[PDB]
């Protein structure tokens, strides 16, 4: 359902990324926080001051997890297996946030990288993202 | 929620950078480019069967100046936004047919638009605060759904 | 929009027929099988790993009547109900902090308990009254978001 | 990501709608009509009266085509591949509409065999419907 064009968009945008995993993970996670502030509620034990060592951190866990998805665009299902039974049966987080935090991954995109995240591209970005999500909530139970 | 002087702030300063036209034009392009079903609304503009025709659509990219000019008049009624709306919503509603859902897909397009135009500005703050109008803006178009 | 005659009447026939205790708890119990991360929510009531659990749970039976106890007082304020729901609406999203997309979700589920428990008084007429007021209440559940 | 259980929770509901498939799918639309009237802009030849030729006719199809996705409910991709096509790149249907349309099945199994739909039961048929409308709306373009 993504197609090949999709896959070598998705690739062609993500290589902008490279070099960059921790800053721009760090950020998509700022702006989730302070645009979408219900988000707070599942990291209780974050320090949640700008460029804190923990969003950090987690900002690139979380993107160097996206970049392992890119690299596996074919298998997302068994390239995000262990962490869809963490978001979906561990900390059952809510479906919806999944939307947010997409959204601040393509706004992150946007202000590094405009001419590279032009119509086309930003459309296979978005189906790539969605995908990503439809496997971390597929284990709820 | 209100606004704070902050949040006014931001959204005052930055909307007065915007070049309307064309953010609209690029806005209204890629709605239909990303979600696709939402050409069903416009079978009128004529040729969208493809991301080209999209783009050198001449009625998509006026329509695209008119309702960002729409919405940036939110910004002059930061107060009122509901009841400024309401018409439209009706309009919407009742003439056109569009589904409620469907304005929250257009509100993240132009906050998409206006990070890649005025990347400097768009600060985690100012983003944070044109995300609260363009949630206050759709739920405005959605109110008049009955 | 306005409850006509018509509407009203299937609303209030109804309601008088339905056991709220029962309902309630029966409905409550089906969103937390039906949808699990919703159990994130209520981790204070306690056992909610299976639908076994759930279904046992005296916590989640007990809540359960008191939420469609409270459901149903929109029948008595079909004109008022956005201002009648206007405190949960806060305490919702200020104690619980719950997610008002869910709102809809359990709509959803009442309406599959009355069926099931009224199938001959719930006609395709007295269904579309009904998810007309369990949509203009989970509205005003949403409303008081800020 | 529906379990065996799941599978086998969906054959066993789906029995009962055997012999039924015209009657329980005129009803399922007759409910989506009336109840999500916004639903009937993509029917506009359709005569709209109670058992109209015209709605026990589609109603049939669609439950038909369900049937057939529960005797294929390892491939529902390929099973659906077609009216994919048509719902989303032909008709171009909003996306919430089979939302609408799986919660009134809901509701005709619930009314018709209130015991044989029990909450794990339920859960089942809920996770089958939203497998299908998400084959269905796979194929904007
Ligand atoms: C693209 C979407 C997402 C990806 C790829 C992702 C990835 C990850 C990864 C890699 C981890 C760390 C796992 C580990 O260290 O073993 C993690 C943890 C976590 N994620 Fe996500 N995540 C995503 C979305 C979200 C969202 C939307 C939420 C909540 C709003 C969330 C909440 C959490 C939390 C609370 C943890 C544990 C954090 C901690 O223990 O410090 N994630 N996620
Ligand atoms: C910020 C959100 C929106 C605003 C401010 C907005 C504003 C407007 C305005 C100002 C018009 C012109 C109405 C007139 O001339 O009387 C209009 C027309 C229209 N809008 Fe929207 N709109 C928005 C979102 C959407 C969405 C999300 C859709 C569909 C997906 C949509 C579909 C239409 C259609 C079909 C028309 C009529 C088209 C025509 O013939 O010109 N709008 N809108
Ligand atoms: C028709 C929709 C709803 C109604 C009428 C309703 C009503 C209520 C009522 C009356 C209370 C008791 C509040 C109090 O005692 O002060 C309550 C508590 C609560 N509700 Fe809801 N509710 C609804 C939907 C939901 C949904 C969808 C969720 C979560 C998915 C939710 C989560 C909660 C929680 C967590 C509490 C506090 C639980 C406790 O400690 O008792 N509610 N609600
Ligand atoms: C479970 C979900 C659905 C199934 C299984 C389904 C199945 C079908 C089938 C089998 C057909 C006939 C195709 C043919 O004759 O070649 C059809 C046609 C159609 N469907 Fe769907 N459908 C579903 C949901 C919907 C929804 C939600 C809408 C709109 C609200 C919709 C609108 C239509 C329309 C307009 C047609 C063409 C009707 C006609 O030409 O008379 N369908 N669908």
């Amino acid at each position: 359902v993504l197609s090949m064009e999709d896959k070598s968009n998705v690739k062609a945008i993500w290589g902008k990324a490279s070099g960059h995993l921790e800053e721009y993970g760090a950020e998509a996670l700022e702006r989730m926080f302070c645009a979408y502030p219900q988000t707070k509620i599942y990291f209780p034990h974050f320090d949640m001051s700008h460029n804190s060592a923990q969003i950090r951190a987690h900002g690139k866990k979380v993107f160097s997890a996206l970049h392992e998805a890119v690299n596996h665009i074919d298998d997302l299902p068994g390239a995000l297996c262990r962490l869809s039974e963490l978001h979906a049966h561990s900390l059952r987080v809510d479906p919806v946030n999944f939307k947010f935090l997409a959204h601040c991954v393509l706004v992150v995109f946007a202000i590094h990288h405009p001419s590279a995240l032009s119509p086309e591209i930003h459309a296979s970005l978005d189906k790539f993202l969605c995908a990503v999500s439809a496997v971390l909530t597929s284990k709820y139970r | 929620a209100s606004f704070d002087a902050h949040e006014r702030k931001f959204i005052v300063d930055l909307w007065a950078k915007v070049d309307v036209a064309q953010c609209g034009a690029d806005a209204l392009s890629r709605m239909l480019i990303v979600y696709p079903w939402k050409r069903r609304y416009f079978e009128h503009f004529g040729k969208m069967c493809n991301a080209h025709d999209i783009l050198h659509n001449s009625k998509v990219q006026e329509h695209g100046k008119k309702v960002l000019a729409s919405f940036g008049e939110a910004v002059k009624h930061l107060d009122n936004i509901k009841g400024h709306f309401a018409n439209l919503s009706k309009l919407h509603c009742e003439k056109f047919h569009v589904d409620p859902e469907n304005f929250k897909l257009l509100g993240d397009i132009i906050i998409i638009v206006l990070a890649a135009h005025h990347p400097e500005d768009f600060s985690v703050e100012c983003h944070a605060a044109f995300q609260k109008l363009v949630r206050q803006v759709a739920a405005a178009l959605a109110a008049e759904y009955h």
